């Protein structure tokens, strides 16, 4: 009767394999093709991202106007190097509905 | 001895009887073979037919009705014509009927009154069950959420408790049976077995959800070995829920007896506390059948290895 | 009550006070069925289910609700509930 | 013994699917009565966000003063409006965590 | 046969729980050892963030 | 104690030291009852469940309260606890 019962083990891993795909946070990169994620076979063409990965990569708000007439202050606020916008080539981490992507954003190792 | 159905008395035709429930089952089930000659076919017995059995109690040796359910399914044969039912009591329709529920910080009592008042279900009144359950979003079916908040109610040092259904919704605590029979004047054969299979030694809580509650609480460790598990459920959000949760896991193995009985003790269910010699069990599965000769089989078992295993 | 404007409160809801690991919650039963109006608030009878001098609780304290309905945003009562007597002793009777 | 074969699985699908319950990132959206999950009866009153969701509608940091006296340089930054806080109507990205739900953030169409 | 039945459901237990481990979003602190994920007996010292949160 | 000011700490309650396989947690129990002052803070008198010199245990070592009173944030034990005498020696009580 031990057949029996790996088979049955192996319809438990099966099911579960199967249960589990398409669910989950998982990384990925982007490319020209579009998004790559880890353990998939093809790019994915079309994909959601945060709204706060959308910023410009220069100049994203003009912030304020203080003074007119004597003088002018008013500025432009440059986008730092870790909100800039996605480009090709960007680690990310990707969460998994089915075959709905949504980009959580970039990823980089954690200083101590 | 007497099968009502809606209106007839089919017990003119029944070759035999067979009231059979788990502790863990989903109703209590009678399985009532029929032949089926011209006299029954007439009556069109179809599924959803309301059947009430009605037998000489043992404890007053009055009629009184020991099974009252509906017709869950008919199988007839057509060259012999025997046909032959599998009748459920209500808590089918619980197990079968899925919804979702959303619940705050409450009881037990509370939540299967909420299901009963939603579903128009009839209901005696419930024992406090008094364990306070966290919050939780269910998606299983009705008789699916109620064993699910009543195991989380066992944990946390509640009473263990088991809905059955007869004629209004019954919270039934397990050890408050009226009378505790006794076996042994009427054992035709037992089957003591003994085992480690399911003893749980040591639990090492690591609790997902924060009061960081982590421990262990090993109870035994020296004598049966470090037989140690992990309990990692979101409901422990507490340090005493924990330690209750711990000491609601420990048993020292599987420790049940396979007991077959000559005579029909005919009020017997599951979770009803019976007496083999001087000691005492809980009635895990109870299995009657009704042939011309009344006859019972029990599995029962110790109130530890209970709690671990079903709950 | 307390919640969004339009949302349907029934009969036979139950509310309930702060359980703790000392007290059960004491639990209380609606008696009309009401809608939340302009105010985002709205008045409801209510009894103790139980009855007793225990369902004569303090204003502020049925702060529960039992089954989630959307929509509801708090609830609580102004006043304390008044009634509940309880069984007459022996002496008195006597 | 077709039958045990087919109510086995039905017992896989039913177990595996009890299982993934309560698991994973999931869409959502914002409403007046609280969040409200995709693929869930009600709305959950009680959710935890990002701490960068919490940000400021407007003037989120004074960011800097740079002169006083003979000029007065300083400044207050407008937030973006990408960055701005939730507000109802926003389809959001959410983390189901059995009953605790957190919000990863805002969800927008990724652009070539 | 109720036994081979319960049984059976305990591997269907067990099954689920050991595919759902180390998956899915779950909740943290952050301590002097390292990354202290809830549910987890250990702190993991090597552990990824995002960019965002990398700010001065 | 540590916690919510206006919390009420009552006797009867139990708090622990941290279980590990090496050694299990060890319980001590409250004699007073009080509440968390001004400081956000009361000290309280507490005995061990179980007798012997184990119960002697060290400076904050007793972190984990083992209830669930709402309220409370933190515990600690300042002072080694102290007494817990074991059974009298055999040369002792020669
Ligand atoms: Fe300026």
């Amino acid at each position: 009767f031990n057949g029996i019962a790996r088979i049955l083990k192996e319809n438990m891993n099966k099911s579960v394999a199967n249960g589990t795909f398409g669910m989950g946070c998982e990384l990925a990169e982007i490319t020209a093709n579009g998004l790559k994620v880890n353990g998939y076979k093809d790019e994915i063409q079309d994909y959601l991202v945060l709204e706060n990965l959308t910023l410009k990569e220069d100049y994203f708000t003009f912030s304020d106007e203080a003074l007119s007439g004597e003088y002018r202050h008013k500025h432009k606020i440059e986008t730092p190097k870790e909100l800039k916008p996605l480009r090709i080539g960007d680690n990310v981490l990707v969460a998994v509905m089915g075959a709905e992507f949504v980009v959580i954003g970039r990823v980089v190792n954690a200083k101590p | 001895k007497i099968i009502l159905n809606g209106k007839y008395d089919i017990a003119n035709f029944n070759e035999g009887i067979t009231l059979s429930e788990a502790i863990d089952g989903v109703a209590y089930k009678m399985d009532v073979s029929l032949v089926e000659p011209k006299q029954l076919k007439d009556i069109n017995i179809k599924k959803g037919d309301k059947i009430i059995l009605i037998d000489i109690a043992y404890e007053s040796k009055k009629e009184e009705t020991i099974f009252d359910g509906v017709v869950w399914e008919t199988r007839r044969s057509e060259k012999s014509k025997k046909l032959t039912l599998s009748c459920r009591e209500r808590t089918v329709y619980m197990e079968e009927s899925e919804e979702q529920y959303q619940f705050k910080e409450n009881t037990a009592t509370q939540r299967i009154e909420y299901y009963c008042k939603q579903w128009n279900i009839p209901y005696y009144n419930l024992a406090n069950t008094g364990k306070k359950l966290a919050k939780v979003i269910h998606k299983t079916n009705i008789l699916d959420m109620i064993k699910k908040d009543l195991k989380e109610t066992a944990t946390k040092g509640g009473d263990l408790f088991r809905v059955r259904m007869d004629n209004k919704l019954k919270l039934f605590k397990l050890g408050t049976n009226a009378n505790v029979y006794k076996l042994d004047s009427i054992l035709e054969d037992a089957n003591f077995t003994s085992s480690f299979n399911d003893a749980v030694t040591s639990v090492k809580v690591l609790g997902k959800s924060k009061d960081p509650i982590i421990g262990t609480y090993k109870k035994d460790a020296d004598k049966f070995g470090t037989l140690q598990k992990i309990k990692q459920d979101e409901k422990i959000k507490n340090a005493k829920e924990a330690k209750k949760a711990a000491e609601a896991m420990f048993n020292s193995g599987e420790e049940t007896i396979s007991v077959d009985c000559a005579v029909d003790i005919n009020r017997i269910r599951a979770g009803d506390k019976v007496s083999l010699k001087s000691k005492e069990y809980y009635v895990i599965d109870v299995t009657h059948t009704l042939d011309s000769r009344p006859k019972m089989k029990l599995n029962i078992g110790s109130l530890e290895y209970i709690r671990r295993k079903f709950y | 009550f307390t919640g969004v404007q339009g949302t349907i409160i029934t009969k036979g809801t139950i509310v309930t006070t702060i359980a703790t690991d000392e007290k059960q919650s004491i639990e209380f039963e609606l008696l009309e069925t009401k809608t939340i109006g302009e105010n985002e608030t709205v008045d409801i009878k209510a009894e103790s289910r139980i009855v007793g001098t225990i369902g004569n609780v303090s204003k502020g304290s049925i702060s529960v609700l039992l089954g989630s309905i959307s929509g509801v945003k708090s609830i609580t009562n102004k006043e304390d509930f008044r009634g509940g007597t309880d069984i007459e002793d022996e002496e008195h009777f006597r």
